[PDB]
Parts: structure tokens; C-alpha cells; sequence
């Protein structure tokens, strides 16, 4: 009986509907939601020109991952809020992906759709639906793309602010126009730390080119420096 | 089980011994009367023959049905889980106390007669709002104001502290207490202490959570919160961010203003409706009470008014000495220097400054916090 | 002296009680099972009688019979329609067309009729228990009390004068007044006062989701009322069900108009409700539709306002009937110290006076305590006060 | 000379022979009685509209 | 016409007048959560009406389905407009019938959809106004047909005192007087009784009548 996992499939007789055998691997709703998301798995070595932001995100969240006793010696509270802001999709999305990649955390980024709602709950009255999926997968992180968006984010922040008794839970919301965000979400205790994605320059585009063209079939001799010079810092 | 509730003696008097002897004699007489039934006409095991006969009589495969009406005389009307309405009767073990619409009634497999009831362990609305563990430490962790700590205690805990003091005075606890204060005033910190000290059930309600996207939904959510909290147990349910009733407009809800208005009317009805809600207390807080519906505040629905101001220059000292209790801060700086740094430094400001100083100390992996860390945290907190 | 002698003996008896009760069988906690000493009848005969004798006889809906013969028609909401017939244990006068009944599970013949389905949405909305609000506890509105009794109680109390007089009793009553002025405090009074069923239709309890899914609730409530002998349906917050029709441009705020129209139709005209008296209570009646307030449906238009000089005194005398206060208190001076306050405000003032007295050391309320409570409840909480924004009824 | 009818259970079945009443007796859109056992149309239900209109 | 200018009275008179079967349909009554279920309920209504050729069908509160159509994406009661269109189609036009007559009662003709008043659907538009002075006394004579009052009431005088009152309220004044008469325990109704009832029907409480003498 114990081996028979609740919310799992076991064989059932027909004339009797008596147990016949277990069912191995029927389904995981969180895995299905993630597959619907189709997250772009990345790698920390493929991060483009945001090294300091890389350590900041590491020092922001990952520190209480490979060393949970770091803040205990100093007696400081666990950081809660981290957001990605700046030019849209300037690599901030890629930086977030690489964060989980090098950190091994459960990535879940939502856009407030309705198809995924079929896996969180029947009605999804409150925003606690996602937490239930995360609540059993503690090694998880939360990412949210760029007015009800703040309302869901407002509830999440309030949820993971002392009311959520679970420790080692990370949520990161990414959007543009930080001066246009919700003033209620601008409370000093909500956003534990802030990181922006400034438009890369030529000094930054060189590594961006080295990463992007790495997978292409170039011609003997590249001379990408001049092209990057022709690139007047457009975006990531 | 509940054989005798008389414990008034609470001593070694002969009355307690006599009562115990009488109870023992009655139990022995009952046991002797019962034993002879099996000695003379056992006629069966009475331990497993009855259970086996019940299992073989009631349909072995019991389905998940749903009771929808009440028929006292060996009858019941329900709908088949496929959909076909049934006229299943009542069985011998019916114990017809859960005869309410919704509880699945299990019928037989041979004749589909009511076999068993459906134990319910869901309460979705209550679960999506039930506090499992204490949020924070005792009331001492709030710090500084305690003008409502006594007031809030009298409003909630004092009724639960020893409800004879208000009984001896000939009155019932205050209706409700609405905590309105400046942004980040610590209202949520007050609910933290309320929960860490609370004794009865507590429900947490996100302010926007009352406004749903489908027209008519919001009133249903309010009625469901009222049913869950009231029908569950004595409760202290805090609907935080009440200003979200009409302040914020979202395109998700089909209805316009006449939907937030309907939700507010339903909330008012659920607070002071046409029945006895029972022993239920409400403690709501808001940061912009200037727009809250006037009817939802008239004495009789929300009784106690509590205002939370920013931490005082004398209270700021306790706030700082509290939020930095376990920090290994170096004696290089004096907190009073930053105590007057901000002209209107609220309670959240002190916590933000402490967190920023800790983070800055962390970036260098140093063991203590220096004055420069606090100086650099102060600008990053207030100035942005 | 024998501290351990008695505790050990008591513990032994307590343990033996369970050790002997477990020998008959109360244990094995089930998930909805009755006591083995509660289903004893059905062991070999009763179960073989409660089970073998009867059949499920699934219930369905009838359409109509066909003349020239029994020629009844069987129809299933979710299974199928079919030409069927009743059983040998039914009468042919009761062949109601469109009647919920069960048919022989095998013979597919209706063997048992049934009462109409209850639609638990409007079945849960019955009082079934009058509130604890009595006439002596709602003082301050004696004229309104008499007016409401003449419509709900007096006409039904001695239905001999109205027949002799030769005039139809007044139809209903609408109580519109400033918020907190005592509307529900009297509706609970009406409920605990008479004996006829009172249906509480919370103004929000009628706005349904689907298009027209709400009006159907009005018809259900009206039928459940007319089914009984005499009913009095009290609807509160009547400002939500429907205010008026003002459609302009894109269709908005119209769905509530259909609900209000359905409520009116079941209330007036076309074989009206008859033995059902309406008792509504709006708090902002300014938006009430002209058709609903038009006499003949809600003829009485009683209004409940703030007690002027003696209403406050009566409220103090009533709401303070169980408060330990000094006998030398001058309540009338308090009633003169509250220029325009609501009755709920008076009850809250009595409460706050109790709390302040219990605050520091006292055991009985003091006149100065009530004075200080007035200074905060009325003079301190006056910022909103809920009165000024609704006094004009807008 | 053909018979076409659909059951009240989202099931459609036809009989090569009309039944008790010849096709002259019946017309399209009609609602009649058929055998649940033999799946044979026995008689014709005269008429019944929804009780709501009734 | 007005809320109580009288349409239910005319309908009830027409019902007992003709020697046929009258069809009673409630304005909002013909709707359903199902997509177009109201269309089917209206088609069955028209068929049942055709059942007995001699018959009249009255669609009271025609404003429920007669709501003017709107132009909006989200909402607009598309089902209600569908029911209105079904009623229009069943009324006259393609495969109409001339066997019965339908009497409709609407309280606000402005909200009525333009199609609902298109000759074929409705031919004779009759607006019922409130009795001014003479029908104001006729209403009192009728509604007080069985009321027993001594010959001390001037029906015309009360009619002149009842200014801009509706027929429903006019008759309700009689009920208010009858209830006040029961309060007085007397046997007949005095002119002062009807005068007080007229005042009670207005529902205008006097409070320190000094600002306006
Ligand atoms: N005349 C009165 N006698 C006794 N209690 C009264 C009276 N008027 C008001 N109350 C008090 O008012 C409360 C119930 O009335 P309530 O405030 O619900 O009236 P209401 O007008 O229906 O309010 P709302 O319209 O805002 O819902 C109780 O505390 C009751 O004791
Ligand atoms: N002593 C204190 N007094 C007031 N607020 C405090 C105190 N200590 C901490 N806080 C802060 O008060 C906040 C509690 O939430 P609250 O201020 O009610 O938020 P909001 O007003 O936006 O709902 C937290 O940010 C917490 O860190």
C-alpha cells in the first residue's frame, strides 16, 4: 500500500475492478507545464558580457544554496526579491536561464495564460496555485516576464514574505520601465536586490559575437572586431 | 466516552471516591448484563461474522456518488456519477447525519443501495487560505508602538484570553478592528503578532483576491470565504489590502465598476447579514481608507478603528535595537547617527537599511558591519 | 494522605472501561460508517429486506401523457426519452406532465412519484431558525414596528377584520433609510416575530454568471415560496439586484435589469404570488427602479431614520439592559450628546462603554465612562461616521 | 420506401421496413415510438413541447 | 406608458373578454443559459399558440427582449438579441401566419429595439396615460366597488386632491384608507380617512413645518 503512491496509477481488473498491478510513470503536471513553457536551457559559460551581474545573482540567491551557513555567521535575513530590468530581452532572459542552469533550480516562468491553469487548480482563485507545484519541489526558482501582472506578483511577494514558511525559495520577476512599476511593489523589503541589463557596447558585443557565431560555419579569417564596431550597441 | 463530566471535587474527599465506585458498579452491571447474551444465545461470532455479512450484503464495489436531497423513509435521491439521477434508499449502517447536498453517498454494486458515506478531506477555499504554522515570534517582536497591541489584544485575544471578564461586564467583544496606516506602517507586522499569539483558526485573504474575472464570481468568493471560516471554527480572518475593492481596475474581470460594487455589497452582507455568523472575528487593514466604501465601516460591521503612524524618534530606537538583534555589528558606528538620517523613516525603512548593510558586509565577506556599510545602505534605500 | 491510592484506582477504572468497551466493538474508526449497534437490524433479514425487496428506480422527468389511454411518455435528462408507463401502485389522476419520478429499473415503468427537484441553490436560502431579535430589543421605531406588523403580522394574526372590512390587506413594505439605521436589526425582528416562513434573498445572492442564469433563481425562489401556505420573503441590499434601465451605446448594466424584471413579474401580475408578503430593505434607495417601487408591489414605503430625541433614549434603555453600570447615570444627557447617530452607533456606544469600564480596574460602568466612550465613538470616530455620505440617500 | 430514424441516445439506426405506419402516415421531423428491444419503430408519439412553453 | 398607467388591467380584461385561449409570456421569462435555448423556447411558444388558432399571446415587459442592439466586442447579450430576432421572425415575414393576435406590454418604449416596432411585427401602438381628473374618480369608484363607506366622501374632491397619481396608486389609496379604517375600528370610511390615505400614499413626512410655514 505504501509503495502505491497516492495520486498515481495502478492496474484495475475489469469484472472486479480489483488491483492488478502498479502503473510506472503516468505523469508529472509540473513537467507538463514546463514543457508547455519550453524554457531555453542555457549555460553559465554562454553568458554575454554580464560577469558582474553573474556574481551578483550568485551572491544574490545562490549563496544560500552551496553555503546555507553564510548569513548565519553574520545574522542577516535571507534575500527575497531579485528582478531583471533594462532593455527587453537584452540577455536578461538568458542570464535568468543560465542562473538555473549553473544553479540547478526548478525554473518556472509564467505569462498569465489559461491553458496552464488546468494544472494548477480548477478555478485558481488565488496565486497560491503555483506554490503548490513548487512547494514539493523545493529546489525551485520563480521567474515572471514583464496591470494584473503586478497583482499576481504582489500576491506572490506578499506570499513569500513571511507568510510562506518555506525557506530556500527564489522568485525573480523581469520587466522593463522600472520607473513604471507598481509603487506598492517598490517597498524596500520586497525587492531584496536589483540588477539591470544595460545595452551591450562593443566591449560587450565581442564576447556576444564569439558566443553567437561559435555555432556557425565561418570562413577562414573572421575579422569580427570591425563588424562589432559597425554594431553601435544595439541590444543583446 | 463522556461517561461522567463531574470533576468539581478536585480533592481527596469521599464524594469523589463514592462517584467513582458508583460508576464502576454501573459499568460492572452493564458488563454482566451484556456477557450473558453470548453465554446463552451467542448465535454468531459478533466480531467478524457481522462485518463479513455487512461486506457481502452492501455492494462490495462502492462508487463515488453525491447526495442531493433528503428522504428519511428508506429512500434517497441522487445523481449517478455518469449523470443518471438515482433513487437509492438508506441502508442499515446509514447513520444519517451527513445527509447534505454534495457529500458522496456510496451505493451497492449489486442493487446500488446506499452502502457508505464519503469522508471529505478537501475544503479547497479554506485550504487556499488556512495558516498552517505560526508566522513570527511573540508580540515583543513588533516593537515600539503598542498603542494597538493592548487595543488589538482586547479586540481579539482578550475575548479568547478569558471571556468572563467581558462576560462579567455584560457585553460582547468589539465587532471588528480595521488597521489603517501609512504605507509600510507594519500592519502586516501586526497580523504577524496576531497569528503568533492567536489561539483559534485564522484565514488570510489577499485584497485583490475578492475580485474575480468572471461576472458574479467575486460575490461567490466572498460567500465561500464566509462559509469556510464560519463553518470551520472560531476564526480571525484578515482580508488585507481592502483598498483593492475599487482602487485598481483590471481587464480580466468582465464586469466594470458594478462588479467591485457587487463584491463589496456581498462582503458587507457576509459581515453583518441576516443570520448568526457565530463566534467569528474580522481584522482587516488598508493603506488608503479614503476610497473604501463608507457602508463597510459603520459601527456594526467594522467597529474598532486603529491607526498606525510611522515609528517615533523614540520608537525608532526600539525598532533598530530589535531588527538588528543577532547582527555581529562592529562598534565603529553608532545607530543614532542614521537614526535621524531620514526625516520620515518608517518601520520598513529600518529593516531595509539593516538588510542593505548586511548585504554590503557580505559582498566583502567581512565578519562585522562597518559604518560605511550603513552609510551606503541608507542612500540606496531612501534614494532611488 | 493516600494521594497515590486514589489516583491509581481511578486510572485503573478508566483503563478497564476502555478494556471492556473494546470487547463489544466501537473501535475501527471508519470513513462514514455507523455503529455496529446502529445497523444491527440489517444482518440477514433486514438487509435482505432493505436490499433484496427494493430497487433503485432511478428518477427522471415526465413530458406528458397521451390521451385515449394511459400513454405516458418517459424522458430522461441525461439517459434517453422513451414511451413508458406508470406502475400498478399509482393513480391515473396524478399523471402530471413534467413531473420528476422514478421508473422500474427493469420494467422502465414509473413506479413511484416524487416531489419537484429543490434546486439546492434556492433550497439553502431558507431561515429554518428565527434570529434572536425580539420586539423588546428593537425599540426606537414604534411607528415603523406597527406599520410592518400591519403588513406581515396584523393581517395574518386575525384574518377576520380584513374580510369583514372588505379591503385587500396592504401588499408589502420597503424600508429605506441611512446606513445602519436599523433595517436588518428589524428584519431579524420580523423573522423571530411571526411564524410564516421568511426567505432571505441577499441582494448579491441573485446575480448569476451565465446569461439569464440569475433570473431562473428568482423563479425558483418564488416557486419555493408559493409552494408553502404563507410566505414572507425579505430581501436585503436590494440596491444590487436591480436599480434601473439606462442602456446606452454598448450594452452594459442590462443583465441586472432582466433579474429585476423577473423579480417584479413573479411579484405582480399574471396570478401574482398571493399569499407571499415582500419585505425589502435598501440602504441607498435612490437608484431603485420606478417599476419596483410603484405601489401594488411594494405599496408600503416605510422609512427608518435616526432617532431624534427619545429614540436615542429608548436605544440606550434597550441595548443596555444587561450592563453593570452605576444607577446614578443620566442616559438622556447622552442621547442629547449624540446629535445624529445611527442605532447601530448606539449599540456600539453601549459596547465601548462596557469596554472602557472593564479597561483599567472597575467592575461596573460609570457615567463618566459612558461620556468618555461617546467622545471617541461619536466625537472621535466622526471622521467618516458613514452618515454624511448617505443622509441624502445618494 | 426507406426508413430513417435516430434514437434519443445519440444513436441512429434505420429499418428497411417502415413499421406500423407506412411512410404515407409519417413525415420528416416527426417523433414516434420504436422498440427498445427490437429497435423497431412501433408507434408515433402525438406531440409534446417543453413544459416551459406549456 | 407609466409604471402603473395600466397594462395588466387591460390584459386581464382582454383575457376574460374573448372566447379563446390567451398566451401569457413573461418578458425576461424567455431566456436560458444554453446557446439559443431562448430561441427554442420562443419557437415552441409560437407553435403552441398555433395549436389553437383562436388565441392571443401576450409578451409582457417586452423591454426584456426588445433591448436596442449595441456595438461592442466583449458583451452585449448576444443571446438576448438572438431571442429578440427569433421573436421577430416568428411574428411576421417569412412564413408568418394570420390566425391569432399578440398583445405586448412595454414600460419604456425608448429602450424598445427599432425592429420591434416595424409595422409587421406590431401594427397598432397604444400608449396608456394616467387618468387626469375624471378617470381619477372612476378609479376610486371601481377599486372601492366593494368597500363600505358612509355617504360622507366626495369622490371628485379626493380625485382633485390626488394630482398626478397613477391608477395603481389611486386604488392603493383605497387600501391604505381601509387599513387606517381598521386601525380606527369603525364600520364606515370617513372623508378624512380617504384624505389621510391620500397623504400616506405620497410618503412625505412632515418635520417642523416652519421653513415653509
Ligand atoms: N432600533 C434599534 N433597536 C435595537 N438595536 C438597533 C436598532 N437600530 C439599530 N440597532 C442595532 O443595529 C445592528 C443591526 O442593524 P444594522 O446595522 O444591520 O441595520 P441596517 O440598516 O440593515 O444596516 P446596513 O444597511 O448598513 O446593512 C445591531 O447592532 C442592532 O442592535
Ligand atoms: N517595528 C516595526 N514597525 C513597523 N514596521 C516594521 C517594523 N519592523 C519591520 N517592519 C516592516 O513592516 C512591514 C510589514 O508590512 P506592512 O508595513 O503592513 O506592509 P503594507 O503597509 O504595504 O501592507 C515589513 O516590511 C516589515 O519588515
Amino acid at each position: 500500500i505504501t509503495k502505491l503512491t497516492p495520486t498515481t496509477r495502478v492496474a484495475l481488473r475489469n469484472d472486479s475492478y480489483v488491483l492488478h498491478l502498479v502503473l510506472p510513470s503516468k505523469v508529472d503536471p509540473l513537467v507538463n507545464l514546463m514543457k508547455v513553457e519550453k524554457v531555453p536551457d542555457s549555460t553559465y559559460d554562454m553568458i554575454g558580457g554580464l560577469d558582474q551581474q553573474i556574481k551578483e545573482i550568485k551572491e544574490v540567491i545562490e549563496l544560500p544554496i552551496k553555503h546555507p551557513e553564510l548569513f548565519e555567521s553574520l545574522g542577516i535575513a535571507q534575500p527575497k526579491g531579485v528582478l531583471l530590468y533594462g532593455p527587453p530581452g537584452t540577455g536578461k532572459t538568458l542570464l535568468a536561464r543560465a542562473v538555473a542552469h549553473h544553479t540547478d533550480c526548478t525554473f518556472i516562468r509564467v505569462s498569465g495564460s489559461e491553458l496552464v491553469q488546468k494544472y494548477i487548480g480548477e478555478g485558481s482563485r488565488m496565486v497560491r496555485e503555483l506554490f503548490v507545484m513548487a512547494r514539493e519541489h523545493a529546489p525551485s526558482i520563480i521567474f515572471m516576464d514583464e496591470s494584473e501582472v503586478q497583482r499576481t506578483m504582489l500576491e506572490l511577494l506578499n506570499q513569500l514574505d513571511g507568510f510562506e514558511a518555506s525557506n530556500k525559495i527564489k522568485v525573480l520577476m523581469a520587466t522593463n520601465r522600472i520607473d513604471i512599476l507598481d509603487p506598492a511593489l517598490l517597498r524596500p523589503g520586497r525587492i531584496d536586490r536589483k540588477i539591470e541589463f544595460p545595452n551591450p557596447t562593443e566591449e560587450s558585443r565581442f564576447d556576444i559575437l564569439k558566443i553567437h557565431s561559435r555555432r556557425m560555419n565561418l570562413m577562414r579569417g573572421i575579422d569580427l572586431k570591425k563588424i562589432g564596431d559597425k554594431m553601435n550597441g544595439a541590444s543583446g | 466516552a463522556a461517561r461522567i463530566p463531574t470533576v468539581t471535587p478536585l480533592t481527596k474527599c469521599k464524594l469523589r471516591l463514592l462517584k467513582l465506585e458508583r460508576i464502576k458498579d454501573y459499568l460492572l452491571m452493564e458488563e454482566e448484563f451484556v456477557a450473558n447474551q453470548e453465554r446463552l444465545k451467542p448465535q454468531e461470532e459478533k466480531t467478524e461474522e457481522d462485518r463479513s455479512k455487512v461486506d457481502d450484503i452492501r455492494g462490495s464495489p462502492m462508487s463515488v456518488g453525491s447526495l442531493e436531497e433528503l428522504i428519511d423513509e428508506n429512500h434517497a435521491i441522487v445523481s449517478s456519477s455518469v449523470g443518471p439521477e438515482y433513487y437509492v434508499s438508506i441502508m442499515s449502517f446509514v447513520d444519517k447525519d451527513q445527509l447534505e447536498p454534495g457529500c458522496s453517498i456510496l451505493m451497492h454494486n449489486k442493487v446500488l443501495s446506499v452502502v457508505g458515506l464519503l469522508q471529505d478531506e478537501v475544503d479547497p477555499m479554506v485550504s487556499v487560505m488556512k495558516v498552517e504554522k505560526a508566522p513570527l515570534e511573540s508580540y515583543a517582536d513588533i516593537g515600539g508602538l503598542d498603542p494597538q497591541i493592548q487595543e488589538i489584544k482586547e479586540a481579539v485575544e482578550l475575548p479568547l484570553t478569558h471571556p468572563e471578564l467581558y462576560e462579567d461586564i455584560g457585553i460582547k467583544p468589539p465587532k471588528g478592528v480595521i488597521l489603517y496606516g501609512e504605507p509600510g506602517t507594519g500592519k502586516t507586522l501586526l497580523a504577524k503578532a496576531v497569528a503568533n499569539s492567536t489561539s483559534a483558526t485564522f484565514l488570510r485573504v489577499v485584497g485583490s483576491e475578492l475580485i474575480q474575472k468572471y461576472l458574479g464570481d467575486g460575490p461567490k468568493l466572498v460567500r465561500e470565504l464566509f462559509r469556510v471560516a464560519d463553518d470551520l471554527s472560531p476564526s480571525i480572518v484578515f482580508i488585507d489590502e481592502i483598498d483593492a475593492v475599487g482602487t485598481k481596475r483590471y481587464d480580466a474581470h468582465s464586469g466594470g465598476e458594478r462588479e467591485i460594487q457587487r463584491t463589496m455589497l456581498e462582503l458587507l452582507n457576509q459581515l453583518d447579514g441576516f443570520d448568526s455568523r457565530g463566534d467569528v472575528k474580522v481584522i482587516l487593514a488598508t493603506n488608503k481608507i479614503e476610497s473604501l466604501d463608507p457602508a463597510l465601516l459603520r459601527p456594526g460591521r467594522i467597529d474598532r478603528k486603529i491607526e498606525f503612524p510611522l515609528p517615533d524618534i523614540k520608537t525608532r530606537r526600539r525598532i533598530f535595537t530589535i531588527h538588528t538583534s543577532k547582527m555581529t555589528l562592529s562598534d565603529d558606528v553608532n545607530l543614532e547617527e542614521f537614526v535621524m538620517t531620514k526625516d520620515e523613516f518608517s518601520g520598513a525603512d529600518i529593516k531595509a537599511i539593516c538588510t542593505e548593510a548586511g548585504l554590503l558586509a557580505l559582498r566583502e565577506r567581512r565578519m562585522k558591519v562597518t559604518h560605511t556599510d550603513f552609510k551606503k545602505a541608507k542612500e540606496k534605500v531612501m534614494f532611488k | 494522605p493516600y494521594s497515590a491510592s486514589i489516583k491509581k484506582v481511578e486510572k485503573e477504572i478508566k483503563d478497564m472501561s476502555k478494556k471492556v468497551n473494546d470487547l463489544i466493538g466501537i473501535k475501527e474508526s471508519d470513513t462514514g460508517l455507523a455503529a455496529p449497534s446502529q445497523w444491527d437490524l440489517v444482518s440477514d433479514k433486514q438487509m435482505m429486506q432493505e436490499e433484496q425487496p427494493l430497487q433503485v428506480a432511478r428518477c427522471t422527468k415526465i413530458i406528458n401523457p397521451n390521451t385515449e389511454d394511459a400513454k405516458y411518455v418517459i424522458n430522461v435528462k441525461q439517459i434517453a426519452k422513451f414511451v413508458v408507463g406508470l406502475g400498478d401502485k399509482v393513480s391515473p389522476t396524478d399523471i402530471e406532465e413534467g413531473m420528476r419520478v422514478g421508473v422500474d429499473r427493469n420494467k422502465y415503468q414509473i413506479q413511484i412519484p416524487l416531489p419537484p427537484k429543490i434546486d439546492p441553490s434556492v433550497t439553502m436560502m431558507t431561515v429554518e431558525e428565527k434570529p434572536d431579535v425580539t420586539y423588546n430589543d428593537v425599540g426606537g421605531c414604534k411607528e415603523q414596528i406597527e406599520k410592518m406588523r400591519e403588513v406581515v403580522e396584523l393581517p395574518m394574526l386575525h384574518p377576520e377584520k380584513f374580510v369583514k372590512l372588505g379591503i385587500d390587506p396592504p401588499k408589502g413594505v420597503l424600508c429605506y433609510g441611512p446606513p445602519g439605521t436599523g433595517k436588518t436589526l428589524l428584519a431579524r425582528a420580523v423573522a423571530n416575530r411571526t411564524d410564516a416562513c421568511f426567505i432571505r434573498v441577499i441582494g448579491s445572492e441573485l446575480v448569476q454568471k451565465y446569461v439569464g442564469e440569475g433570473a431562473r433563481m428568482v423563479r425558483e425562489l418564488f416557486q419555493m415560496a408559493r409552494s408553502k401556505k404563507a410566505c414572507i420573503v425579505f430581501f436585503d441590499e436590494v440596491d444590487a439586484i436591480g436599480g434601473a434601465r439606462f442602456d446606452d451605446g454598448v450594452g452594459g448594466d442590462n443583465e441586472v435589469q432582466r433579474t429585476m424584471l423577473e423579480i417584479v413579474n413573479q411579484l405582480d401580475g399574471f396570478d401574482a404570488r398571493g399569499n407571499i408578503k415582500v419585505l425589502m430593505a435598501t440602504n441607498r434607495p435612490d437608484t431603485l427602479d420606478p417599476a419596483l417601487l410603484r405601489p401594488g408591489r411594494l405599496d408600503r414605503k416605510v422609512e427608518f431614520g435616526l432617532p431624534d430625541l427619545e429614540g436615542r433614549t429608548q436605544i440606550f434603555k434597550i441595548h443596555t439592559r444587561t450592563m453593570n453600570c452605576e444607577r446614578d447615570i443620566r442616559f438622556e444627557l447622552l442621547a442629547r450628546l449624540c446629535p445624529n447617530s445611527t442605532g447601530a452607533d448606539i449599540r456600539s456606544v453601549c459596547t465601548e462603554a462596557g469596554m472602557y469600564a472593564i479597561r483599567a480596574r472597575r467592575k461596573t460602568v460609570t457615567e463618566k465612562d459612558f461620556l468618555d466612550a461617546v467622545n471617541k465613538v461619536i466625537k472621535g470616530y466622526q471622521k467618516f461616521s458613514a452618515t454624511p455620505k448617505y443622509m441624502v440617500y445618494n | 420506401k426507406c426508413v430513417v430514424l435516430k434514437t434519443s441516445t445519440r444513436q441512429t439506426i434505420f429499418l428497411p421496413v417502415v413499421g406500423l405506419v407506412d411512410p404515407d402516415k409519417l413525415k420528416p421531423g416527426d417523433l414516434v415510438g420504436v422498440n427498445k428491444d427490437s429497435y423497431l419503430i412501433l408507434d408515433t408519439l402525438p406531440s409534446e413541447y417543453d413544459s416551459r412553453v406549456k | 406608458g407609466p409604471p402603473g398607467t395600466g397594462k395588466t388591467l387591460m390584459a386581464r380584461a382582454c383575457a376574460a373578454q374573448t372566447n379563446a385561449t390567451f398566451l401569457k409570456l413573461a418578458g425576461p421569462q424567455l431566456v436560458q443559459m444554453f446557446i439559443g435555448d431562448g430561441a427554442k423556447l420562443v419557437r415552441d411558444a409560437f407553435q403552441l399558440a398555433k395549436e389553437k388558432a383562436p388565441c392571443i399571446i401576450f409578451i409582457d415587459e417586452i423591454d426584456a427582449i426588445g433591448t436596442k442592439r449595441f456595438d461592442s466586442e466583449v458583451s452585449g447579450d448576444r443571446e438576448v438579441q438572438r431571442t429578440m430576432l427569433e421573436l421577430l421572425n416568428q411574428l411576421d415575414g417569412f412564413s408568418s401566419d394570420e390566425r391569432i393576435k399578440v398583445i405586448a406590454a412595454t414600460n419604456r418604449a425608448d429602450i424598445l429595439d427599432p425592429a420591434l416596432m416595424r409595422s409587421g411585427r406590431l401594427d397598432r401602438k397604444i400608449e396608456f396615460p394616467h387618468p387626469t381628473e375624471e378617470a381619477r374618480a372612476r378609479i376610486l369608484q371601481i377599486h372601492s366597488r366593494k368597500m363600505n363607506v358612509h355617504p360622507d366622501v366626495n369622490f371628485e374632491e379626493l380625485a382633485r386632491s390626488t394630482d398626478d397619481f397613477n391608477g395603481a396608486q389611486l386604488k392603493a389609496v383605497c387600501v391604505e384608507a381601509g387599513m387606517l379604517a381598521l386601525r380606527r375600528d369603525a364600520t364606515e370610511v370617513n372623508h378624512e380617512d380617504f384624505n389621510e390615505g391620500i397623504i400616506q400614499v405620497q410618503a412625505k413626512k412632515k418635520a417642523s413645518l416652519n421653513y415653509y410655514a
